[PDB]
């Protein structure tokens, strides 16, 4: 924890370094889960499937 | 963090960035100006400054 009247943490602009409020305070981090997109590597049809 | 976006590697590392640029010193110091036109043909480098 930080200071009593202020706890919710925020590093620039959306991390949010809390849950929202908890009653036992004092935060850690923010990273549930983050993922990114997919692509697919082919040598061509008339080559190989 | 990851707010929908993301950076992609370059193709080319600064590694084989860096062996490209030392392989061309090399061609311009040990071959002078031939080695952009065909075979790199040797020849001393006080000769290539005359
Ligand atoms: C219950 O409230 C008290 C507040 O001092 C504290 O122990 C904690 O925030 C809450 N949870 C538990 C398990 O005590
Ligand atoms: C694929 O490769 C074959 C054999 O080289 C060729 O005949 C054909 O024109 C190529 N393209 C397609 C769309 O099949």
């Amino acid at each position: 924890k930080f200071l009593p009247f202020q706890q919710f943490g925020r590093d620039i602009a959306d991390t949010t370094d809390a849950v929202r409020d908890p009653q036992t305070l004092e935060i850690l981090d923010i990273t549930p889960c983050s993922f990114g997109g997919v692509s697919v590597i082919t040598p061509g049809t008339n080559t190989s499937n | 963090k990851f707010n929908g976006l993301t950076v992609l590697p370059p193709l080319l590392t600064d590694e084989m960035i860096a062996q490209y640029t030392s392989a061309l010193l090399a061609g311009t110091i040990t071959s002078g100006w031939t080695f952009g036109a065909g075979p790199a043909l040797q020849i001393p480098f006080p000769m290539q400054m005359a």
